[PDB]
């Protein structure tokens, strides 16, 4: 109870440093490239064009889905997926990598992941300001019920950190969580609504009763309805909702309690 | 006469396992004991104001263990360590990244202590007059031959200014000119009640430095007091090992490894 | 003309020291993992089991090609994916990233990617022998027609190094490149027979024609007609070999000019 | 009267770019020519049989470039330098991977020479004798302090017969009875006819090393000679260094500043 409260102190006092040590965090990994900060918004674009040429024209024959064409069903849905990826994947090496440099340094170390995190949240919120813009060549204009990503555009970010927390102590104590990181994940790409809809009523019914268990599929569906559907999201699901919150905070007590247990023999592990 | 530093009964230890797979059995289940190295082993220290104190002995002493400690990137095993104020520390190798330019590391490492971006641009000239870096401060670090880079970390930590400063074999790199400057400001400091450890291998350096000795021998305290008591001894003691022959001196270093190294 | 024979010699010279120093690397990269060397046959392998689940199980519907179970088609398609996108993606960064180890140090630079290349395709031998040690039990027994792998194995390795050692100098003069090259690769990968079989006459007749120009193609098909079909393979397409040979010619030739002609002024770029 | 090292005419330029952008401007069309930093000019040199050589200077002098280009790991933009048999250098920071172990670096290191493995094992003894490790042999290297890793990295040059030695500033870190079992080690190899370059900025171990003194001022040599007639011309500018007021000593390292770059 007290290592949550102690994590929560540190974040909150922290933040404007968090900021800034994720500004500059952007700048150092974009050092020697001739474009500059411009890859982050060029490095996935390029992979979504490749998901419209094999799923989209390949599969499916270019059929739309709930009367909306499928390059836009796409590109609402593939937005969150490079931060979220990214973000779990760097912020698990974030301690093991820059300990040396920190251990000398006097600032809190359950900050070390959140800013790695930062560092790419603000390259998805470009991207999801350009798929808006997007969106009005078809004859989708902005409503009223995009005022609902004002509670999902962060969550997913209280997500992505809330898993971090925890995988960077499991790094240091285990060096092969980050090796089964990399197979988790795509797991959890291609069991989502990302790319294809399940049909229920057979042995994909199954499948879709499964798939609600995963916490990208709550995303991607409420970020669709926000942008595409024009419906109140929360209305129709508050169960995925709660279940999503209990998770988050599940992840974040157990992230904490860990933490704080093994922060004083993190060099000897390491 | 403020006690700047209280240091009482401070030890640590460090676990040694041959294999890099025996490091799962004493953490999941408590009942495992392996071998121990006592790096350090009931240090008592008591540093005043005003004073500069110079720590000597051979190597693998652990004159950086103890620096390291008293900065507080360590934390004893069993002991405490008091601190009258904020702490620096400058290392053979400070935090400088090779990719970025001066100005960079500096606002790097001035954000990291939590300084505003005025003050930082109000800090920088500082910086620059008393690195001497001139056009090169617009280069990048890696272009820097290692005095420089000495230089421009030297002059980061100094121009905030802090209660206690430790210099770690820092000033080896650096020429003459480079450590009368340092000389200079050390006197400032001493005026202005700072407290100032330095460790070299260079005994004369130390000598026109410090005031105060610590000899560290084995992770033990062998002496300490005032710099014209406790140095003349060290340098008996370097003299009378230069006079054993090798045999003799294998067998002090045995003697040595054997009472650090215990199975408890 | 000199570069290349002075390439070629310096390759020839040093290749006990290649061998050495990619049995190094592979216990370096592989210094804290509680299992050790393992991970190199587990990281891929469980790979092929979501991409068994996903195009095998998912789409399909688990239906058999060419009287083979899709299963051991796929297992024979896929062993060589592995090698060739590890080998292309860390080659290009070998000479970036470990420059200043070896400036001091006294042995040609050419040989720098060579070994590492080296380092992943010991994993991919293990891989394969695993696969033929596989397809036993469906009832495919060993054949004559399996000695054609003494063509067909060296050949995809002297690709893979063709390409490195031309990536890693472009990689040296302009940053920008690793980041195109996770572009490309993905490209190479779904537009090939690993995963699927072009059906032809219609609008992918000309994705039939337009897919026998990339090189994955040849290495598969005969990857499964050494293994699988037992057909000689080089008798029906031997145009294809003979392209492939003038590609991986010109890749070395180019490749081998360009790291001559820039191998002075390597430290003021990087 | 073997002429070991023959330099005539070496020249070094570095080209500076404020921006990291204008790198490629000038590297496909030839018209440009922007500034220019004259690490080296003209510099000769002519090193002879059984000959220590130390090299003075203040920090940013370009010792570490002249050591680097004897070496060989650098190629002078003007001139040539050819020696009589191979060459080793040592320097502040060597090659030593941190998560590697000592028994891991040494046969790695000793591959990259290109000794066979039954080489590697029979010669492996020597070096554990000489580095005085101990039972942290088998530990990992970032567990060693800085004296220990100069120590095993000394030890692993030395096994080795080169014809040249270079030793940048490696001893700064090792302690007095170190200093004077590598003082032994270049008696024995100057009675084996080997050429040993020295650098350090401890006067006193210069003194007690070196034989001949070579002083570069701003990449230009300024005197070489013999120990004796060098070493009290640098001491003399050095306190005159120290005599001047700062505003002189900024303009004197202005003009050199200016004299170093040019735009051609
Ligand atoms: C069509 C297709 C099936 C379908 C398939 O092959 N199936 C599944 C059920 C049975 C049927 C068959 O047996 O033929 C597949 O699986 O992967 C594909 C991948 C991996 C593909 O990447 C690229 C294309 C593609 C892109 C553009 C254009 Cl213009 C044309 C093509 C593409 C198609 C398929
Ligand atoms: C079936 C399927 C289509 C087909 C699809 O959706 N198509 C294409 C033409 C029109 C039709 C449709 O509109 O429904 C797809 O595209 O991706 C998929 C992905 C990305 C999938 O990952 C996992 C499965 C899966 C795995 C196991 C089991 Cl037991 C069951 C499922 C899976 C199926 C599909
Ligand atoms: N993480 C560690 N694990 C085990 N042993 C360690 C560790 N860190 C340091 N040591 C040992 O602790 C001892 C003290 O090291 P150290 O304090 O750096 O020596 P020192 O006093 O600085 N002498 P010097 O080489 O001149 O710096 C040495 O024997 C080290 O090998
Ligand atoms: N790659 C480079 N590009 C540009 N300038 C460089 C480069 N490498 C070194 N220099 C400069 O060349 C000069 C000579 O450096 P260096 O030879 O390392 O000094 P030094 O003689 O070793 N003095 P010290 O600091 O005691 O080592 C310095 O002004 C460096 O900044
Ligand atoms: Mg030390
Ligand atoms: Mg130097």
């Amino acid at each position: 109870m007290s290592a949550i409260g102690t994590v929560f102190k540190e974040h909150v006092k922290n933040f404007y440093l968090i900021q800034r040590l994720a500004q500059f965090q952007v700048k150092i990994i974009n050092h020697s490239n001739y474009l500059g900060v411009a890859w982050e918004l060029i490095n996935p674009v390029m992979q979504i064009m490749v998901y419209w040429m094999v799923f989209g024209l390949g599969i499916r024959s270019n059929a739309p889905i709930h009367g909306v064409p499928f390059v836009y069903w796409l590109l609402v849905g593939i937005s969150m997926w490079f931060f979220i990826n990214q973000g779990i994947l760097e912020g698990t090496k974030a301690i093991t990598q820059k300990f040396n440099q920190v251990s000398k340094m006097n600032f809190p170390l359950s900050i070390i992941p959140t800013y790695i995190v930062t560092s790419r949240f603000y390259g998805h919120l470009g991207l999801l300001l350009l798929v808006i813009i997007a969106c009005m060549f078809t004859g989708i204009y902005p409503s009223i019920h995009i005022i609902q990503l004002l509670i999902y555009v962060p969550f997913c970010f209280f997500l992505t950190a809330s898993v971090t927390l925890l995988t960077s102590t499991l790094g240091v104590l285990v060096r092969d969580t980050q090796m089964l990181m990399q197979a988790i994940l795509r797991i959890l790409f291609y069991f989502s609504p990302i790319l294809w809809l399940p049909k229920n009523h057979g042995i994909s019914g199954l499948i879709h009763e499964m798939m609600k268990y995963n916490p990208v599929y709550f995303i991607a569906e409420s970020y669709r309805a926000a942008i595409l559907y024009h419906e109140w999201y929360f209305m129709d699901h508050w169960k995925l909702m709660l279940y999503n919150f209990g998770i988050v905070a599940i992840f974040f007590a157990i992230g904490a309690y860990l933490h704080m247990k093994y922060r004083d023999q993190f060099a000897d592990f390491l | 006469m403020n006690v700047s530093v209280n240091i009482k009964n401070v030890t640590k230890e460090y676990r040694i396992y041959r294999t890099n797979k025996e490091r799962m059995k004493d953490a999941l289940i408590p009942k495992h004991k392996n071998k121990t190295f006592f790096a350090l082993d009931d240090i008592s220290l008591k540093a005043y104001e005003g004073d500069v104190i110079g720590l000597v002995g051979i190597n693998g002493s652990g004159k950086s263990t103890l620096s390291n400690i008293i900065g507080g990137s360590l934390s004893p095993t069993v002991g405490k360590v008091d601190r009258n104020g904020e702490v620096s520390v400058i290392a053979i190798s400070a935090g400088l990244s090779g990719q970025l330019t001066g100005i960079e590391n500096i606002e790097f490492k001035m954000l990291c202590m939590g300084f505003k971006r005025k003050e930082i641009k109000a800090m920088t000239p500082k910086i620059i007059e008393f690195s001497e870096l001139g056009e090169f401060i617009y280069q990048p670090v890696k272009k820097y031959s290692s005095g420089m880079r000495a230089k421009l970390g030297f002059s980061i930590n100094i121009t905030v200014n802090p209660d206690i400063l430790v210099i770690d074999e820092a000033l080896s790199v650096g020429d003459q000119t480079f450590a009368q400057k340092c000389l200079d400001k050390i006197y400032e400091f001493k005026e202005q009640n700072k407290t100032i450890f330095f460790v070299s291998h260079n005994l004369g350096q130390v000598r026109q430095f410090c005031t105060k000795i610590a000899w560290i021998e084995g992770g033990k305290l062998k002496d300490y007091g005032e710099l014209d008591d406790v140095l003349p001894k060290y340098e008996a003691f370097l003299n009378d090992f230069k006079k054993k022959s090798k045999a003799e001196q294998k067998e002090f270093r045995n003697k040595l490894d054997e009472s650090r190294f215990v199975i408890k």
